[PDB]
């Protein structure tokens, strides 16, 4: 039990690190780069 | 620490976003004679409506017996205020529930609660003796129905502890304590619910709410503010497929996903619509409806 | 120019007039809570390498 | 069928009379060959 | 007179209203010849 | 009801704005009684920000 | 201001002056153009003789 | 100050028809009261200032 | 207001429909103008007076 | 007494309609070669239309 | 001098007259009619089987 | 003689919501037809789509090959996309 | 009656017909009925809300 | 003037609110209608001739 309550509170802080690295790396640098290779893999 | 992340209270939507978001989820506001919301702001149908909606889709293609089953449902409280005309509705649903799908443990434990609100503990135990000569082994819902025809119609303790002990022995009823302790529990949950009659049972409230709009459009039913009461139908059909196509889930509750399902980790931010409103969208026009006759005459009551 | 008290006319709208970045909202608000040294009040988002 | 006889049947009882009616053997031996040979639930 | 001191000056009569008109309900037990004291 | 909105709409009968014969030496007004301003509704992110 | 008796929870002690329940509606309602709804016309004899 | 006018007939309000006769008794215009029901958070004043009907003047 | 409303040349903007305003008739004169008939200040102070008693004769009339 | 003149000559169009009949109505909206914007007259606009 | 011929305006002249309607509205509280019955719900029934 | 139908649906499903369903479910059609130019609303599928008729005109033949020849529609259904 | 039932009667209600979850019955069988889904509770949790493909 | 003519207008607009109007709409149809009647005297029918407001 012990072990599933771990489990899951990682994976909620994983969620959230995942939701602050996308502001993170929204400087307008970094999300520009991101753009533009979103624009060139699907064109 | 001090500083709250999300506040509960006090509410952050008007009045005015009440009807804006309630016309955006896509539902309409039908008359009372159709269905209102009620006390609990639940979405409840009246037995008139059920029966209409039956009648007239009861030879399309997506009917089932458990659509039948709930007009049913829907048509036990009138079965019980009136057993004389209500019960040729119930023979007419059977009736076509046989030409359609035929015998099925639902449409019987149906009928069996029906002829048990109704009285008709002669016409129970016919139901119980049909079943058992068609093959339908009768389950754990018959052998209830079985004992609130007992009950309601007054038979014995000894008479309903013959059917709880023959549930028992079929194993349609599965005990964990004493055989006199699980009756005595079974007969208190029948006698807190009670009969539409006696004045005991929670089926004597009939208090309703009585709102064509439920007063909270952010009500939550669960943990966090995704898991809202009432959500628009795209989701909601998301809800409905999701439902058969991952009905194995759901057997299982595991403490994995218990500490998961909680929403301390997830994201609460004020989205667009939070500081502009619910976006407006058009209501459901009902210009191609006649002319009320009755606009004078006051609706009653459900049931 | 200021036109009205804090409660309804924030700071960063007296240069409401000036066209550009001020027209928005600031996403730093260090006016609550201790003050700063400096005495800033509001910080727009890094545009490259200059910060307003 | 059997249910316009059963419509039948309610409208010649709700009316000794009842049992020497000429109306009330036919659809008797009817029934009586559905529900004995035939099989009807007899239920609705 | 400063904006909180002025609200103060101006609801204190009216809080001690208010407590009056919560302490009449507890004068209503008494008054039917039942003197009751409140129960916590 | 909106905090900014349920204040303008009890001021202008509290000054008496309402009345066709308002004049403005004369304060004449009625008494608006505000009930339930604990339930009071302002939108997201102001009783922060504001 | 002193016309105004504000009251946080909903129990206020004016009920002898009998305070009228005052109605009032937001500049804020406005009806958005909405797609023009389709319906079947329903026609005339006269019309389809002539 | 004397007044001496010259009518055409009673005109109606609600419809910029102007009607060929006149009755003094019956209301030329119908009001109804503002209640549906449908509006839960419509602001609901007293009973009696909801339904109140008029007299008839002319009569 | 509305503008579906607005733009249509034969619906004024103002819209009040009260309880006396079917008591407040219309006639037309010659000259074009509109001849109104009302009820008195003594008949509406009356209607007044009527409806706040059939308010007030269930809860007793206050101070 | 009094005067009511619209012209030199104190003629002026029927101003009510035939008993039954449908009455006429003004235009709405602005003097405005193009259809949009949609904008009602305004009270300047009616004085200069009624004279 | 200032006099009136109708009457002085006072705040109970017009205090209990209400707003109203032009025409009559339907009821959510009535008794439905069969040609109601019918259409509501057919309407019903309509976008069940649209959602099914 | 020409009659311009149209497809209709009831008010309740008239919705913005079904609205948007039938368009999810065109673009994620599977089926060859074009959705833009054949069946936009999904009038062939629809079980409550009606086909009603919103102008009716007569067309008659020239003198020379055997009184208007040409067919438009008029008042309701005059100039809409669904007129189809 | 028992051929009706048989040729009525799919493999997936034959097979959830006596199948029952923790909370209660299964879902599926509670909400195979949907007079409107007006009336659907919508039981489904924020960590079930998604769907895999 | 200015204080004044604000003033008459705020005191209009009270009148037309007590009936179910706006100052902005009775003007405007004041206007269409051609009855030609000064903020001045709609304010002083607003206040000793009620019922011709």
């Amino acid at each position: 039990e012990e072990e599933q309550v771990e489990k899951a509170r990682l994976d909620n802080e994983l969620m959230r690190w995942r939701r602050l690295q996308r502001a993170q790396g929204s400087d307008y640098d970094h999300w520009m780069e991101a753009e533009t290779r979103r624009i060139q893999e699907m064109a | 620490q001090f500083v709250p992340l999300h506040l509960a209270f006090p509410r952050r939507h008007p009045n005015s976003w009440q009807e804006r978001q309630f016309h955006l989820l896509g539902y309409v506001k039908w008359p009372k004679e159709i269905g209102f919301y009620n006390a609990g702001d639940n979405f409840e149908l009246t037995p008139q409506a059920a029966y209409r909606i039956y009648k007239q889709n009861c030879d399309e293609t997506f009917w089932t017996r458990l659509h039948n089953e709930k007009t049913i449902i829907h048509l036990l409280p009138l079965v019980e205020q009136d057993p004389g005309t209500n019960m040729v509705l119930v023979d007419d649903i059977f009736r076509h529930h046989l030409k359609r799908f035929g015998a099925d443990h639902y449409i019987y434990n149906a009928v069996m609660q029906a002829a048990a609100f109704a009285k008709d503990f002669p016409r129970c135990e016919q139901l119980l003796a049909e079943m058992r000569g068609l093959g339908l082994e009768p389950n754990a819902q018959s052998y209830v129905n079985m004992m609130l025809g007992a009950r309601l119609t007054g038979k014995p303790r000894d008479q309903a502890e013959a059917f709880f002990r023959e549930g028992i022995k079929t194993g349609a009823i599965s005990a964990v304590m004493r055989l006199d302790t699980e009756f005595q529990m079974w007969m208190n949950q029948l006698e807190r619910l009670g009969s539409f009659k006696a004045k005991v049972g929670y089926l004597s409230v009939n208090e309703e709410g009585a709102s064509p709009m439920p007063r909270d459009m952010w009500a939550l039913w669960g943990w966090h503010r995704t898991e809202a009461k009432f959500i628009s139908r795209k989701q909601m059909i998301s809800e409905q497929v999701q439902n058969r196509v991952r009905s194995g889930k759901e057997l299982v509750g595991t403490v994995y996903q218990k500490a998961r399902r909680q929403p301390w980790a997830k994201y609460n931010g004020m989205f667009p619509y939070d500081y502009n409103g619910p976006a407006r969208r058009p209501a459901a026009s009902f210009v191609d409806a006649p002319t009320p006759t009755h606009n004078a005459e006051v609706c009653g009551t459900a049931y | 120019v200021q036109t009205g008290s804090p409660t309804h006319q924030r700071e960063y709208e007296r240069f409401h007039h000036l066209p550009g970045d001020v027209r928005t909202r600031p996403q730093f608000d260090f006016t609550f809570g201790e003050t700063r040294a400096d005495r800033v009040m509001f910080a727009w988002r890094k545009r490259g390498d200059l910060q307003l | 069928c059997v249910a316009a006889l059963d419509a039948s049947l309610q409208q010649t009882t709700e009316n000794t009379q009842e049992v020497d009616c000429l109306s009330t053997w036919p659809l008797f031996t009817t029934i009586q060959f559905l529900v004995e040979e035939g099989g009807l639930p007899l239920g609705p | 007179d400063s904006f909180k001191e002025h609200y103060h000056r101006v609801h204190l009569p009216r809080r001690l209203a208010l407590q009056r008109y919560a302490r009449q309900q507890s004068l209503r037990n008494a008054a039917k010849g039942n003197v009751k004291a409140e129960e916590v | 009801e909106q905090l900014p909105r349920v204040a303008a709409v009890a001021a202008q009968y509290i000054t008496g704005q309402h009345r066709p014969d308002f004049t403005p030496g004369m304060i004449t007004g009625d008494h608006v009684v505000i009930v339930n301003i604990k339930d009071v509704v302002m939108v997201g992110d102001q009783w922060i920000r504001v | 201001l002193e016309k105004a008796w504000l009251y946080e929870d909903s129990i206020h002690p004016h009920a002898d002056k009998n305070p009228r329940p005052l109605c009032w509606t937001d500049p804020e309602v406005k009806g958005w153009k909405y797609r023009d709804p389709q319906f079947i016309r329903r026609w005339k004899p006269n019309e389809f003789m002539h | 100050i004397f007044y001496s006018p010259n009518v055409v007939g009673e005109l109606d309000k609600y419809k910029g028809e102007l009607l060929e006769t006149f009755t003094p008794g019956q209301h030329t215009n119908p009001v109804y009261p503002v209640d549906d029901g449908y509006d839960v958070f419509r602001k609901k004043d007293k009973e009696a200032m909801e339904n109140a009907t008029t007299f008839l003047d002319l009569l | 207001s509305l503008h579906a409303n607005s733009l249509a040349d034969d619906t004024p903007l103002v819209t009040t429909t009260r309880t006396l305003s079917p008591n407040f008739r219309a006639f037309a004169l010659q000259d074009g103008g509109v001849f109104f008939t009302h009820p008195s200040h003594e008949q509406v102070m009356r209607v007044g007076q009527n409806i706040l008693a059939e308010e007030t004769k269930a809860t007793g009339m206050t101070s | 007494y009094s005067e009511a003149r619209s012209n030199y000559d104190g003629t002026s169009l029927p101003a009510w309609p035939a008993p039954g009949k449908k009455p006429t109505y003004p235009a709405a909206l602005s003097e405005l070669r193009l259809p949009q914007p949609r904008m009602r007259k305004t009270r300047t606009e009616w004085m200069y239309y009624h004279g | 001098q200032r006099r009136s011929v109708q009457g002085t305006w006072n705040p109970w002249l017009w205090n209990y007259e209400t707003e109203r309607r032009r025409t009559e509205a339907p009821q959510w509280r009535r008794k439905l009619s069969e040609k109601e019955w019918d259409y509501y719900v057919g309407q019903y029934s309509a976008q069940m089987k649209q959602e099914e | 003689d020409i009659a311009f139908i149209a497809p209709v649906e009831p008010p309740a499903a008239d919705t913005p919501s079904f609205s948007e369903l039938r368009q999810r479910r065109l673009q994620l059609s599977l089926e060859g037809y074009d959705i833009s130019r054949f069946f936009p609303d999904g009038e062939l599928e629809s079980p409550t789509v009606t086909f009603a008729v919103q102008s009716h005109s007569y067309l008659d033949p020239f003198p020379d090959c055997e009184r208007r020849y040409t067919a438009t529609p008029e008042g309701v259904g005059r100039g809409n996309e669904n007129v189809r | 009656q028992r051929q009706i039932a048989e040729y009525t009667t799919d493999p997936p209600e034959r097979i959830m017909a006596g199948v029952t979850g923790e909370k209660g019955p299964l879902r599926a069988r509670v909400s195979g009925a949907r007079l409107g889904l007006q009336r659907t509770p919508a039981r489904i949790p924020w960590t079930m809300q998604g769907l895999h493909r | 003037a200015h204080w004044e003519r604000a003033i008459v207008r705020k005191n209009v607009d009270s009148a037309a609110r007590e009936h179910g109007t706006g100052w902005q709409h009775l003007r405007n149809e004041l206007g269409r209608q051609n009855v030609m009647l000064l903020p001045r005297s709609q304010q002083l029918l607003a206040q000793y001739e009620p019922l011709a407001f």
